[PDB]
C-alpha cells in the first residue's frame, strides 16, 4: 500500500502546482492583453 | 493477481507521465509577460514627446505663415 | 478492494481524460454573435456545468471568452503562446518607437529650419 500513497501524493502535489501554474498562465495572458490595448 | 499488480503500475504510469506534464508547465514560466507593460508605458510617453516636439512646431508654423504672409 | 478503486481515482486523477482530472480542471479566458454561437454547445469534453459557471465567472467576457484548458501541457502550451505573443508585442512597440523618433528627428529640423 506503500506506492499507492505516493500515487495519491505525487497526484495531490504536482496538482497544486500545476493548477497555481495555470494561473500564472492566466496573468501573463492577462497582461498581454492590456499591453496589447496600449499598443493599439 | 498479475491484472491488479499490472493495472497498478500501468496507473501509476500514467499519473507520473501527466505529472511530467505538469512539469513542463514549470518549466514553461513566463516572464516577456513582465516586459510587455513596460515597453507598452514606455511606447506611450516616447509618442508623448514626440506629440509635445510637433505642438512646438506647429506655432512656430502660424508664426511662420502670418509673417511671411 | 478499496485499493484497486483509490488506484483507479489516482490512475483517472493526473490524465488526459477528463475523468475528474487530477484537480488539474482550470479555465482560461483566450480572448475573442458567433461568440454566442461557439461559448455555448460545450466544448471538446468539459463539463457543461464548470463551463457555464466559468462562462459565468469569465472576468472582460467581451474581451475574452472561456477556452478550455487541459492539464499543464496545456499551461505550456499557453505559455508558448504567451511568449510568442510577447515576441510580436515587444515587436510592435519597437515599430511604434521608431515611428516617434522619426517624428522626432524630422521635427527637430523642421525646427532649425523655422529659424532661418
Amino acid at each position: 500500500e506503500n506506492l499507492i500513497n505516493k500515487w495519491s501524493l505525487e497526484l495531490e502535489d504536482q496538482e497544486k502546482h500545476f493548477l497555481q501554474q495555470a494561473t500564472q498562465v492566466n496573468a501573463w495572458d492577462r497582461t498581454l492583453m492590456q499591453n496589447g490595448e496600449r499598443i493599439t | 493477481p498479475q491484472l491488479l499488480c499490472q493495472d497498478v503500475e500501468n496507473f501509476q504510469k500514467f499519473v507520473k507521465e501527466q505529472k511530467q506534464v505538469q512539469e513542463e508547465i514549470s518549466r514553461m514560466s513566463s516572464k516577456a509577460m513582465l516586459k510587455v507593460q513596460e515597453d507598452i508605458k514606455a511606447l506611450k510617453q516616447l509618442l508623448s514627446v514626440a506629440s509635445s516636439g510637433l505642438q512646438r512646431n506647429a506655432l512656430a508654423i502660424d508664426k511662420l505663415k502670418i509673417e511671411t504672409a | 478492494t478499496l485499493l484497486g478503486d483509490e488506484r483507479d481515482a489516482i490512475l483517472a486523477k493526473w490524465n488526459q481524460l477528463q475523468a475528474f482530472w487530477g484537480t488539474g480542471k482550470g479555465f482560461f479566458m483566450n480572448n475573442t454573435v458567433q461568440i454566442k454561437q461557439l461559448i455555448q454547445n460545450p466544448l471538446s469534453g468539459v463539463d457543461p456545468i464548470i463551463w457555464e459557471q466559468a462562462k459565468v465567472d469569465n472576468p472582460d467576457p467581451e474581451r475574452l471568452i472561456p477556452v478550455p484548458m487541459i492539464g499543464f501541457k496545456e499551461l505550456l502550451r499557453r505559455l508558448e503562446v504567451q511568449d510568442q505573443m510577447t515576441k510580436q508585442h515587444q515587436s510592435r512597440l519597437d515599430i511604434i518607437s521608431e515611428d516617434i523618433g522619426e517624428l522626432q528627428k524630422n521635427q527637430t529640423t523642421t525646427m532649425a529650419k523655422i529659424g532661418q
